[PDB]
């Protein structure tokens, strides 16, 4: 059910960083060691600057809603506008350039160890240190059900 | 860079669609705004190429689209019902990344770069090349008179580019015919008006047209 | 909406001097969202100023910006010669983004009178069916001059049109053409067609005329 204008677009450079670069188009910053997540929540989308990935550990794109989880098209417009995280790992930019995470696929967010994560498309946008990381096809099963996702690992 | 498409000549309640193209950052907010005759400037909307939600005021909501091209890093603006008040040079630019602020997709920020502007002339005029008469001398001041043509612009030239010090073309008015008109005149010796030649090139390329008048003393 | 006023319409100086523009916006907009631009004739606008006070990439020093809640303030600091064009500010902090609508800054010089021509319609355009008589105003400054139409001694009124050029890159002056507008019969009712030209470089108004058929 997942569509394009379910991307909330709420970006605010503030600190005149240029971080929106990759959005469109070299170090992660506030470094969050993988191990002991934090749990997932709700998240209001006026702070989601881009797509949000959550690891299943497939990579999945979770759109906006209102907050009783019915899907909404306003490229997060709308102040009710949230991203029902808890509905395993996510991660996703805040509006002034910080990547965030919760949970995990120990792990955090796309994370399986410290030394590799899941691959999506905005992995490099999210974790500019794993420009150079190398590519591994991985296969899962959770619950009898098949995973086939990309690692990149250091 | 950013190349926009050449002017556009239209009649009411028809459709216009001008182009944008850069030559690295296409998928980066791409925003048009319009410059009436005489005017300041006015926001029309914009787009994120990269995700392709576009943005309008209140002003042409319902009555443009805004565009873009992936393969040809291109984006573009279409107007439609088109009016004589549409009559505007329109331009694309490029909404700053640092310090950018979006709002729902909204993105705003200072503008650079700018493309060279599209010129939009709406009439329900037909294209017609102008008629040329002399200025006749009486230093003296001499010209040629470009009349009744449509749509905008005309070059005038004297002697071939030969002559250019004094030279003043004035811009050009439109007539309540619907067509315009515009003088071209110079200041010469008088000593000279019975020896030298003055020959005014006039062309208009929306009809191409090209004439020369020879003016001289009545 | 935030409208934005720019004061003044014009600014007359010389070059050399320093520039002061304002823009008063309507509400207070921050200072991180407002910018200036300057443009000049068949071109597009060039940013010069972001963030109120930031100088754009390849910006000379002498352009300036400051300014805090409605009154921003673009300063030249010493007027060069491709300097004079008109500058208008905008905001970008609320949508619809907004602009001023512009202040001239053009070139002071001495006063400089005009020199007048009057052009009778040729008999190319007369076979035609109409009739334009033009008056030529060269090289002058200030801009603004008043030019008077009468045909056989009365006052014209509506039947002529104005077009002013831009100020000249070597002498600093303007010329001007008034164009007036007669069908063929209207002209030949008439004998005596003459131009009346006020501006501060004359003592008294000049006038030139010519006779229909002479
Ligand atoms: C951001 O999103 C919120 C939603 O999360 C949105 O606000 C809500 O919109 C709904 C729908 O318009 C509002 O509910 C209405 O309230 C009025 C006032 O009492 C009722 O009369 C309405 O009933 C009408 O609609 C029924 C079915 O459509 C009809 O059967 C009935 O006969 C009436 O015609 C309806 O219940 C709700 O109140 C707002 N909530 C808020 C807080 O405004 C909001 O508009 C979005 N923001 C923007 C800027 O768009
Ligand atoms: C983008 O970020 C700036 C800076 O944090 C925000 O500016 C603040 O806005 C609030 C409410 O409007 C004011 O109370 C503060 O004083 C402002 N701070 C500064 C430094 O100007 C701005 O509101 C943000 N924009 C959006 C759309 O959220
Ligand atoms: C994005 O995340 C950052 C970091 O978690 C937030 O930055 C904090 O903002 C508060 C409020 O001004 C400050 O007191 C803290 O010092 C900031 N932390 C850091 C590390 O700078 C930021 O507010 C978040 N942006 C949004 C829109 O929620
Ligand atoms: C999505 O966004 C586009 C462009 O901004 C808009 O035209 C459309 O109405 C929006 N909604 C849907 C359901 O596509």
């Amino acid at each position: 059910s997942w569509h394009i204008n379910r991307t909330a677009l709420n970006c605010n450079d503030s600190l005149q960083t240029g971080f929106i670069t990759s959005l469109f188009y070299s170090g992660c910053q506030n470094w969050d060691e993988p191990h002991y997540p934090r749990p997932c929540d709700v998240v209001s989308a006026r702070t989601v600057c881009g797509p949000v990935y959550c690891f299943t550990p497939s990579p999945v794109v979770v759109g906006t809603t209102d907050k009783l989880g019915i899907p909404t098209y306003n490229w997060g417009e709308n102040e009710t506008d949230v991203f029902m995280l808890e509905s395993f790992g996510c991660t996703w930019m805040n509006s002034t350039g910080f990547t965030k995470t919760c949970g995990a696929p120990g792990g955090s967010g796309p994370w399986i160890t410290p030394r590799c994560l899941v691959d999506y498309p905005y992995r490099l946008w999210h974790y500019p240190c794993t420009v150079n990381f190398t590519l591994h096809k991985v296969r899962m099963f959770v619950g009898g059900i098949e995973h086939r996702f990309d690692a990149a690992c250091n | 860079l950013l190349e926009q498409s050449g002017p556009e000549v239209k009649k009411p309640g028809s459709s216009v669609k001008v182009s944008c193209k850069d030559s690295d950052t296409f998928n980066e907010p791409v925003t048009w705004v319009r410059q009436a005759p005489g005017q300041g400037l006015e926001w029309i909307g914009g787009i994120i190429p990269a995700f392709g939600v576009t943005k309008y005021a209140q002003k042409f909501q319902g009555r443009v689209i805004i565009s873009a091209d992936a393969s040809t890093a291109t984006a573009y603006l279409e107007l439609s019902s088109l009016r004589s008040e549409d009559t505007a040079v329109y331009y694309c630019a490029k909404v700053g990344l640092r310090g950018i602020v979006m709002v729902g997709g909204l993105a705003m920020n200072w503008l650079d770069p700018w493309g060279q502007g599209t010129q939009v002339t709406v009439s329900s005029a037909s294209t017609k090349g102008p008629s040329v008469f002399p200025l006749a001398p009486s230093t003296a001041a001499l010209g040629c008179l470009v009349k009744d043509y449509f749509p905008e612009p005309v070059t005038v030239s004297w002697n071939s580019g030969a002559l250019t010090s004094g030279v003043h073309t004035f811009p050009a008015v439109l007539q309540s015919s619907g067509l315009y008109s515009l003088s071209s005149v110079v200041t010469v010796p008088s000593s000279s008006l019975g020896t030298q030649t003055y020959i005014c090139n006039v062309n208009h390329k929306p009809s191409n047209t090209k004439v020369d008048k020879k003016v001289e003393p009545k | 909406e935030i409208e934005l006023t720019q004061s003044p319409g014009t600014l007359s100086l010389s070059p050399g001097e320093r520039a002061t523009l304002s823009c008063r916006a309507s509400q207070s907009v921050s200072s991180s969202y407002l910018a200036w631009y300057q443009q000049k004739p068949g071109q597009a606008p060039r940013l010069l100023i972001y963030g109120a006070s930031s100088r754009a990439t390849g910006i000379p020093d002498r352009f300036s910006g400051s300014g805090s809640g409605t009154d921003f303030t673009l300063t030249i600091s010493r007027l060069e010669p491709e300097d004079f064009a008109v500058y208008y500010c905008q905001q970008y902090g609320s949508s619809p983004q907004t602009f001023g609508q512009g202040t001239k800054v053009e070139i002071k010089r001495t006063v400089a009178a005009p020199s007048v021509f009057i052009f009778p319609p040729s008999d190319e355009q007369l076979k035609s069916g109409t009739a334009s008589v033009v008056c030529l105003l060269n090289n002058f400054y200030p801009r603004e001059a008043k030019v008077q139409w009468k045909v056989d001694n009365a006052l014209q009124s509506g039947n002529s049109q104005e077009s002013v050029t831009e100020q000249d890159s070597k002498d600093s002056t303007y010329s001007l053409s008034s164009t007036l507008t007669l069908s063929k019969a209207d002209y030949e009712k008439h004998k005596v067609y003459a131009c009346e030209v006020t501006h501060q470089g004359l003592s008294s108004p000049v006038t030139k005329s010519f006779n229909r058929g002479e």
